């Protein structure tokens, strides 16, 4: 069973290293998600709940199952209690429990790695929260940014020298695309998936930046 | 209870009274019966309060659930069908006294002509639905008074402002002939609630505007 | 039974009578009908005693269970929804005679204005709820007499103490017109129970204060 | 059977030894929990019942499962009987039975080590109890302190030399951070602290964070 | 049936009659309706005999069971709660005619005051319970006569001996007004049964003390 | 199979040998249970029913499961029939049955050894009964004493030589601790099935009283 | 139906009539209602024949089952309790008309006093039980006539023979006032059945002995 | 798969071989059961039904389960139909079926060897029947005697030479203990008979003073 656990861990690790990278970073306006994504309709970054967003790297069907299950959890909880009782830490916690179970009991572990981000409710003063859940269910919250998928250390190094708190949307996006560019082995609008949790939106904070708007923000 | 909804050029409006009753006793004066259920749809419900709010809440959650899961909101026909399925689901309990009839008002963004993209859908206890091609509809114990009022006042609807006014006036005629429907309370400043929906979305109309139209109608009948 | 609750500047108060009956026969004189369920929430329940006590107990457990599981207490809205779900859950048994209606009084620590954070929530047998914007509410067989009394006495409420007084006078009027609500028994020294909730939390009102206020009202009516 | 159970205990032991350490000690006012934890929001220390607290080392999701089940058990027992019938011994015992079953029958044993602590009820005179439940369901009675996670022997030895009964909150906290340093430089931002305070009237668990915690470390 | 229970300084006493009926017909003269359920607890039950005894046995095993599993006895509140749950469990059967209401008498070893350690708990058909502050309680078809008798005699209760007299006299008044409650049968020598409970535990009151108390009352009423 | 069961039997035998020792002796007043138990709140000796007691050696969570299961069996049987129908022999029988199932079918066998003891009912004259049940469900009826846990041969030898029938409580206690050393209050857990009590015979001897009976 | 059981020095006797009815119609005249259920126990049942015979048969099977499984027979309390559980189990069917009421007679070998080892237990439809201290008991449509006959005749029981005689005479008075109870049939020579139990076990009384006691009664009242 | 089966067969055979021995033989009064058994309260010989008795060798908990299951079957069939529909043959057959199922499908085979015996109902003239059921469910019809557990060959050898039909109870018991010796006293023996002369329940233990009086004198 040390055999089985090692082999499963390595299957998951190699599965994520082979996958495109995703970056999530806190900025003055909330949380920013940038991912390497050629597709027009298949999406690695998603809304979970009012002030809670989701990002994933790895095998699409697997992290999509987790995204849908996460939405089911958030919607059921918000109905059972109140929308304001649904929190980032809760979704990060359920994912840690779920992926722990999957990693230990499914035929094959999930080759996925997750980020749950939460911004404050409209009119409140609360620092963004970012959570990183790994394939075996390990969970860690990071204060500034999270990187997932592919070769992480070049991207994380680029950010840890490049990152400044309270950046502009243009500044945070530019540093983010630079850090992603350090780890790729050819990017632009057609090659990116971008979305933000906007702490200024009144209720639903998740909003996408596509096409002309994205191009205007990348030229800075 | 009375909830009315009517189309005007480029949008739709829904308004509902504020009265809560148990037999002849007034158990509430400020109750809200008209809800924003999604960015382009509003729902007003009549009947047993527990069930009515349960319906509105669950229905808004169901729509948003579909939208987050599938990256796109439901078609308007799909929304009608889900409310219908919910109502018929409740028919057994409704037979025993737990009745809730909804009225749906929305703006169909995928409509052919944005001029006539407004939609008004009424239901029955079996979950039967009607997409109204005559401009107005109402539900509740005062619905026949309100509909008969709008039959005479609907010709005066030319924009969002006249349509809102006419809606409050039908709710006024309903409250005048139906004791379960509460009219404008000029001492406490409690008036019907209304939602307006156009291409810019669905917004709850500011209470001051209802107080102005209410007192406007009251004087319109005092002279 | 009569339970009252009323808002005052910066807080809320809830009070309940002490009488238990079986038909016309008095089966208790010291029963408690108002409970601290949460650090900022109290519940009063009317109806069958067995079902009412189970409700308050079970509800307090659900609130603290949530709080220990998730590290933060429920929002006030969540608390209301859970009480409503409990009532609606009992609706069948209520239809067979085990009816229990609650009244919820709280202080919402997440409200914007700390002086108007007091909250009063009433329910019906199907679990319908209403958050009361008019300042006071009541439940039980005397609730109409108490509501009509407070309708006239509420203008005198300027602080926690005057509010607690109009509450006790409303229970006095209730007991005065309803035999199922017991008034102050000056021979046994049994008076209504009351809870106050403000920004500093929920505290039980000392019996001596209520005894004072009772005698003030009795004197004032002689 | 022999080889496989050996493999389970080795997997669990190694998982725990890779994990940051947590210490729980009895002091004049009750029970003190100090854990090495950079996180701002994820908990290794938690309330179980009125006078009962929980601390853990190992895989978060797993000792989090056990924490929730413990709360579930306690709230159910208190409801079925009475709040005063919930005891620390009972929770420690249920954890022993649970980890025994998990260790022998689940796909993977839980990489966790658990501590259940109980202080006296308000106004009553009872000395705190500490229980260690390990990954295989073994349970142990401790009167003074418990160490879990990471490199245990340096931490346990530092406490064996510096520990005194009935110390004050500040002194016990100082001892705890010292012993924690000896094993796996430690401020507020890297520590999670909480007490079972026997002087609270009902719920004894209490957190000491931020300004208060720094105020105690000086 | 009449079961009485009353508090005295440092103890509690519970006593019951011996009559079993089926309508007007006497089906028994010697039955026992008061049982020591625990080292500090007694239960007396009124209603259908089959269920009354089943309640007694099952409750006593339930208490010992918890004690052997968890090494410590239930708190007194826990004992109240388990009995209540048992009653509510039987409510459906009770509405069809198999009704039994218990009366609980105990000594709380975890009370602060050794003279406020007596406990008397009465129940209703839904499992609602009341811990009686006012010193006595009764259950059964004669309970109303017994309680009004104790209302006049309770002032003379100062110890276990006088308390036991007041109990036997309250059962005597109950049997005096209720044909379903049996008085002292001096030809057969059958007397009420009693359980006395103090800091030393619950012990059965021997027949001879109850008989002499009976003849004392029978003498005083001639 | 034959190899797998030999391995299970060995896992059980080794696990039980690593644990602390427990001894049970018939004496003039009933049955005496003496165990090495440092714990203040975890107990290796327990009451099962009015005249039936239980003692165990090995892994705590496992023999505690068997203890709770036995109390459950005994109490439901007394309720279903009558208290007097509950006997030591039958509890030993369900323990043999249960440990047989555990030993053959569970993920891991139970590293435990059990003693069920029964004294006579109040006013009746019956020699106490002692039953040993081992990890595989083997049951043996023993007339004078039982040893369980750890290195049993020294302790059993010490008793075999030193054992006296109809001993006094102090007499049987001192022989028992003597054999156990082949040990103060803090290190001992002691209890008796006292045939002189009217219904529940199980009595724990703790602290001051125990100390009083050891020092002489 | 009438079944009688009575205690004599050192044993017990049980006897039952032989009549089976459907309303007013006599559908049986040689029926047996008293069965040896084990070496020291007999049961007589009144009510629906299908259910009465099912009870006796299943009860006997139950006792021998326990005896073989556990190597020792049930204590008498266990026998009463299983019969009681059986009746309560049949309560629902009894409500819809399939009623069966048992009477149990036994000799307790584990009893302290050998000549007070006799036992008589009667039951109610809920499975309530009563161990009769007063020497005799009866069940069935004639039970009240039999019990009143034995109330006057029990002083004459000095041995098994006199006890058997009183038993047969109570069955005679029962059938004398109750048409559902069959008297001695002298044309067909059918007489009540009886079982006697002492320290040597339970044995069936021979037909001829009951015949001559019956003829003694008939002769003596003409 | 056949490796698993030989392993089970050898585990069961070894377990039965290490256990104590039991003999049951038909005599003039019915059937006699005598087993080497030191215990004072644990039993290897038992009643199954009115005229049917049970004996077993091997691991106690296992044949005790089988004994209860047989008692359940007999009582259930006797209630479902009638007492006289319960026969030794039928109980032997159900034991064969049960033990086959155990031997192929349970976690560990049962280390047991079983004897089901039946005498005639009162007043009938049927010759007693003995049935042997082995750990794999094999069933054998035996007319004179059955030996089970431990080293069977010497005891069975002693019986083959010493067994005579219609022996007296004292004689049959003495042949039985004599045959057992090849491989002692009250404290070491358990004996019972299926006595064809008792009217209903033929099973009867012979204990203590009666047994001792009947051994040699
Ligand atoms: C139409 O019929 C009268 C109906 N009244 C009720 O349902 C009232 C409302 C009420 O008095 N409340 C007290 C405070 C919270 C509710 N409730 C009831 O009448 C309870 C129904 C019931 C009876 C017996 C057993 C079970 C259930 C009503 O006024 N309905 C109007 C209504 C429509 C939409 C949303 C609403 C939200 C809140 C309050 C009312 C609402
Ligand atoms: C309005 O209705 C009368 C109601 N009375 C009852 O429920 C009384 C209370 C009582 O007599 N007790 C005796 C000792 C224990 C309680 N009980 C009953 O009325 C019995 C109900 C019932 C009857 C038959 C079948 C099923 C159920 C009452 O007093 N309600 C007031 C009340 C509210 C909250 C908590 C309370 C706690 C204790 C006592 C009363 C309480
Ligand atoms: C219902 O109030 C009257 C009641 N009488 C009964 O319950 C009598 C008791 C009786 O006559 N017995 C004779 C032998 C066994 C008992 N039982 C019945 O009346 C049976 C009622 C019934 C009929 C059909 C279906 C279900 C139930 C009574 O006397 N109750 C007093 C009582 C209280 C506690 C313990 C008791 C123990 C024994 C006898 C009486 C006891
Ligand atoms: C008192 O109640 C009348 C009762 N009679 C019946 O039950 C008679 C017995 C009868 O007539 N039999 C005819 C041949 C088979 C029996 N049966 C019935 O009365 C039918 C009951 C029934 C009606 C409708 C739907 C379902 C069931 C009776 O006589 N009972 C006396 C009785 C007591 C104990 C053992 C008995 C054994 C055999 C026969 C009678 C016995």
């Amino acid at each position: 069973m040390e055999q089985a656990m090692r082999e499963r861990s390595e299957l998951a690790r190699k599965g994520i290293a082979r996958a495109k990278s995703v970056v999530a970073l806190a900025y003055a306006g909330g949380v920013l998600f940038v991912a390497e994504n050629p597709s027009r309709s298949l999406q690695k970054i998603s809304e979970l709940y009012d002030r809670v967003g989701f990002a994933a790297a790895g095998k699409f069907n697997e992290f999509d199952n987790l995204r849908r299950g996460g939405i089911q959890f958030a919607d059921t909880r918000g109905y059972a209690y109140d929308r304001r009782d649904v929190t980032g830490r809760q979704l990060a916690n359920v994912y840690a429990q779920t992926l722990g179970t999957i990693f230990t009991e499914q035929a094959k572990p999930y080759e996925v790695e997750l980020c749950v981000a939460e911004v404050a409710h409209y009119g409140e003063t609360k620092r963004p929260e970012l959570y990183r859940i790994t394939y075996d269910g390990s969970i860690a919250d990071e204060p500034h940014f999270v990187v997932m998928g592919g070769t992480t250390e070049p991207i994380a190094n680029a950010l840890k020298e490049s990152y400044a708190e309270n950046a502009s949307l243009t500044d945070a996006l530019r540093i983010a695309v630079a850090a992603l560019r350090a780890g790729s082995a050819t990017l632009g609008v057609a090659s990116l998936e971008v979305a933000v949790l906007d702490a200024n939106r009144p209720r639903r904070a998740f909003r996408r930046i596509t096409g002309s708007a994205l191009q205007a923000l990348l030229v800075d | 209870t009375t909830i009315v909804a009517l189309k005007y050029p480029g949008g739709v409006v829904m308004a509902g009274d504020r009265r809560s009753t148990q037999g002849n006793m007034i158990s509430g004066r400020d109750v809200r019966k008209v809800y924003i259920t999604d960015d382009y749809t509003a729902t007003g419900i009549a009947g047993t309060a527990a069930v009515a709010v349960e319906f509105a809440r669950l229905y808004a959650v169901e729509l948003e659930h579909y939208e987050k899961l599938e990256g796109v909101p439901l078609t308007f026909a799909g929304k009608i069908n889900r409310l219908a399925i919910m109502v018929r689901g409740n028919l057994a309990a409704a037979m025993q006294g737990l009745l809730a009839l909804p009225l749906l008002a929305g703006y169909d963004i995928h409509a052919s002509d944005p001029q006539s993209a407004g939609r008004i859908v009424s239901f029955d206890a079996a979950g039967g639905w009607n997409i109204e091609e005559e401009g107005y509809q109402a539900v509740g114990s005062g619905s026949l008074f309100a509909k008969s009022s709008m039959k005479k006042l609907y010709s005066q609807v030319t924009d969002g402002d006249s349509g809102l006014r006419v809606a409050v006036e039908a709710l006024y005629d309903a409250a005048d002939d139906d004791s379960a429907t509460g009219g404008p309370d000029l001492v406490r400043g409690i008036f019907p609630t209304a939602v307006i929906i156009d291409a810019d979305g669905a917004v709850d109309v500011p209470e001051s505007r209802i107080a102005e139209l209410a007192r406007a109608i009251i004087e319109s009948r005092s002279g």
